[PDB]
């Protein structure tokens, strides 16, 4: 069977303009604002430091994600195990299901500014065009989703395996099914049982995996947390 | 750019 | 004095690949050197 | 502001306490913790407002690929087989060793003759190699 | 070990002629793709000389003119520039399994 | 500068054990296994055995397991073999050789002794 | 508010790193971490902000 | 500060002296009193060398 968890790792990065948020080019307020110009300086510096911390956490995480070595990955990997997680070489169908289920506003950067501008549909409702009114700036993520896909595939390549001592130097490079049987004997299932039930094991395993297609529902709490991570960012800007 |  | 900054792609360091063999034996990767 | 910072400091101090009683006082096998090179002894010194840790670690290099087997066996008696302990059985590439297979350490490449000190008896499996002639550990 | 045989039992050639030797095994010798095939050279009054190995057609004490070939049960040795000083008996050897037997060989000659 | 020094030939009478040597030169002797070969004819040769020069480990042709045995004098950098029970069928040219790996996982004879013979 | 949220994210990220170096990179004997059924291999995928 | 820096230094010297024992069935009850290098070799066999 399976369980799931969502661990947030970042806050969306934004900056603001204590010169565009307070007033908008009126000369009278600019002069009044000058008496308070140091408050903006504190605001800008504080936000800047917060964004630096977010980038630090990303790099630190990736440093452990990377492996010195991995298996190449091909379709049909895992043998009788279904392994829907394999990329459509890509990200993965599972990651895309998540993104489709998420209700988040259409993405920034390109085309950006021209979705605020009249060269687009009147039905746009993005706070991102309001980004250019409010003085908001949304900084881009550091990671770049393509590099991110590369990192998650690298973790799949470290599978098969950890067993065989420490696994902190050597790379076993064995079939996925074999690493599974090793783990099953690691929990006190006899070797004899494992050899007799090999297909049965794969069948039960894929039933549990197949249930993930129903996992994207509001009763899945891990899923719910993902949605609320999105909700919190949107609320702050609003 | 490269160092002096 | 120095010239313009240079745009560059961020490099991605690839893991050493190891072929996944299909029989009773397999490739094994082992380091031949180390450092503290 | 002070109340917030004081609380974060307390939590950070708890982390330090945990590392001293794991990462410093003893070797740890869980990885993640300590330096990223397996783990070997670490040290700690005083620093302003805190502790400064230093971790010695092991970094592997110059990896090579070799042929290896899940285990080895007596082809005349498929009722007792063996597997390496904390190491692997690899095809021999060393002129010193007459044996078809040899034991190696897992942290570092280094062939050695297979002996009972490096092995354990295991239930037989279809992927184990069948040695029909010279296998000294056990000879019988 | 696997039985090895070779033919023609002897070969005579003109100088500078290309020449080859057939060599067959009772069983395939490939294990993990290693092959384990060695070829040797010998002349009377002297010890055998290693020439080549299944992945080594250069080095192993010889010029690139000694090209081993084949897989499974079939192997050959090919030399495009035969010279008078290349006449020798030649022997296939199998390192795959003990006894580590090798063929009785064949003999090259210049007409 | 690697060389092997085989012992001189002898017309030994039958029933006498026969000892043969092959001293190494120009390399550290303990780093390579020694191989022995019997040549009864230029068309008839067979492997006799192998001896590790560091661990003393051996393999023998099954036909000689009740016959010849091998030893090494690590301080003389030399290998020896002794054939139990000589018979007229054992007359041969005998060759020692040094183990090598010109190819991964492939044993090769590399250097050869000049040859010796017994009758 | 942003400073507070940023700090909570950093701590949460530490947890993620820990599970990557335990729950994913190896089978674990600890119970606790990972799903509650002893432990057998686990997988991780990208999700927004985490 | 709550403590004299010298006392704190003494605690870290105690940590230096807490090495060796490094193990051997919890080691909370014992002290091996062996050379530093010797304890390192046990750590090295702990990683498969
Ligand atoms: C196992 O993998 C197979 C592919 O090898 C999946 O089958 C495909 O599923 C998608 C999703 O509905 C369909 O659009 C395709 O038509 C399916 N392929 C075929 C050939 O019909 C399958 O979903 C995976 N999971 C399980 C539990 O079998
Ligand atoms: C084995 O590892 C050692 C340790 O890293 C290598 O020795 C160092 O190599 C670097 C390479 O630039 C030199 O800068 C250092 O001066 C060397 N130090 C010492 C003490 O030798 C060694 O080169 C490695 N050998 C192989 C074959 O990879
Ligand atoms: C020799 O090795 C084979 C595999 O190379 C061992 O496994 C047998 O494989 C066949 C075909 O897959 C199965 O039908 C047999 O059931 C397997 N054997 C067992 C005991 O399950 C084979 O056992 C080995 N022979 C020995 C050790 O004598
Ligand atoms: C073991 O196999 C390795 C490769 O798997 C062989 O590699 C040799 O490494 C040395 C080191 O400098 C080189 O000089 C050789 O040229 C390499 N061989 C080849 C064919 O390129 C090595 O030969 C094998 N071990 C032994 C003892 O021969
Ligand atoms: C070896 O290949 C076959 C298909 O040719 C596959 O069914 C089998 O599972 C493979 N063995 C493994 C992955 O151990």
């Amino acid at each position: 069977g399976v369980t799931q968890e969502y661990i947030q790792t970042t806050i969306q990065k934004v900056t603001v303009d204590c010169k565009q948020y307070v007033c908008n080019g009126f000369q009278k307020c600019e002069q009044l604002l000058r008496e308070y110009g140091q408050f903006c300086s504190k605001i800008n510096q504080a936000l800047h430091g917060a964004n630096l911390r977010q980038d630090d956490s990303v790099r630190n995480l990736f440093a452990s994600v990377k492996s010195s070595q991995s298996s190449p990955i091909i379709p049909g990997f895992g043998g009788d195990f279904n392994l829907t997680l394999l990329e459509p070489v890509a990200r993965s169908a599972i990651e895309d299901l998540l993104f489709d289920k998420v209700t988040i506003a259409d993405p920034g950067y390109m085309q950006g500014y021209d979705d605020c501008m009249q060269q687009g549909p009147a039905s746009a409702r993005d706070l991102i065009c309001a980004q250019y009114v409010a003085g908001y700036k949304v900084l881009p993520p550091l990671m770049d989703v393509n590099m991110e896909a590369a990192y998650t595939s690298s973790l799949l390549g470290s599978i098969a395996g950890v067993g065989w001592t420490a696994g902190l130097s050597s790379f076993a490079a064995i079939p996925f099914a074999q690493s599974i049987f090793y783990r099953l004997n690691g929990v006190g299932i006899t070797q004899q049982v494992l050899s007799e039930n090999q297909k049965l094991i794969a069948n039960k395993f894929n039933q549990a995996l197949g249930a993930m297609q129903t996992g994207f529902t509001t009763t899945n709490e891990a899923f719910h947390k993902v949605q609320d991570a999105v909700n919190n960012n949107a609320q702050a800007l609003s | 750019d490269t160092p002096s | 004095v120095p010239g313009e900054m240079r745009l560059a792609s961020i490099a991605f360091n690839h893991p050493i690949q190891v072929d996944q063999l299909n029989s009773s034996y397999f490739k094994l990767s082992i380091p031949t050197n180390f450092s503290f | 502001q002070q109340l917030v910072r004081s609380e974060s400091a307390a939590l950070s101090a708890q982390l330090a306490k945990d590392k001293v009683n794991e990462c410093v006082k003893a070797q740890s096998k869980r990885s993640g913790f300590c330096g990223q090179g397996t783990h070997i002894v670490s040290f700690v010194v005083n620093a302003p407002n805190g502790l400064y840790f230093m971790h010695v670690g092991y970094y592997p290099s110059n990896h090579i690929e070799v042929v290896s087997a899940y285990g080895l066996c007596d082809a005349a008696n498929p009722t007792n087989c063996i597997a390496p302990v904390n190491g692997y059985f690899i095809k021999t590439n060393n002129t010193r060793i007459v044996d078809e297979w040899s034991y190696t350490g897992s942290s570092f490449y280094a062939p050695e003759p297979i002996t009972s000190l490096n092995t354990k008896y295991v239930a037989p499996q279809v992927t184990y190699q069948n040695i029909s002639t010279n296998l000294p550990p056990p000879l019988l | 070990d696997i039985v090895l045989t070779q033919s023609p039992a002897s070969l005579a050639v003109s100088l500078g002629q290309r020449a080859t030797i057939s060599c067959r095994a009772s069983e395939s010798v490939d294990n993990y793709g290693i092959s384990f095939m060695n070829w040797f050279q010998q002349k009377p009054g002297q010890p055998p000389k290693l020439l080549i190995s299944a992945t080594s057609n250069q080095g192993s004490g010889v010029p690139a003119r000694f090209i081993g070939s084949g897989s499974g049960t079939d192997f050959s040795l090919n030399i495009h520039p035969v010279e008078e000083d290349d006449t020798a008996m030649y022997f296939c050897q199998q390192s795959k399994e003990v006894p580590r037997t090798f063929g009785g060989g064949t003999k090259l000659e210049i007409k | 500068q690697v060389q092997l020094q085989q012992s001189g030939p002898e017309l030994v009478r039958p029933g006498v054990s026969v000892k043969i040597s092959c001293k190494g030169s120009g390399y550290t002797f303990t780093d390579y296994a020694i191989h022995w070969v019997k040549q009864s004819h230029a068309k008839s040769l067979e492997w006799i055995g192998v001896f590790s020069t560091y661990y003393g480990n051996t393999n023998y042709n099954q036909k000689f397991k009740g016959r010849a045995t091998m030893t090494v004098d690590k301080s003389s950098s030399t290998a020896y073999m002794e054939l139990a029970r000589l018979t007229s069928e054992d007359s041969a040219i005998y060759y020692c050789a040094r183990k090598s790996y010109y190819v991964d996982y492939v044993d090769a004879m590399d250097y050869w002794g000049q040859g010796t013979s017994v009758t």
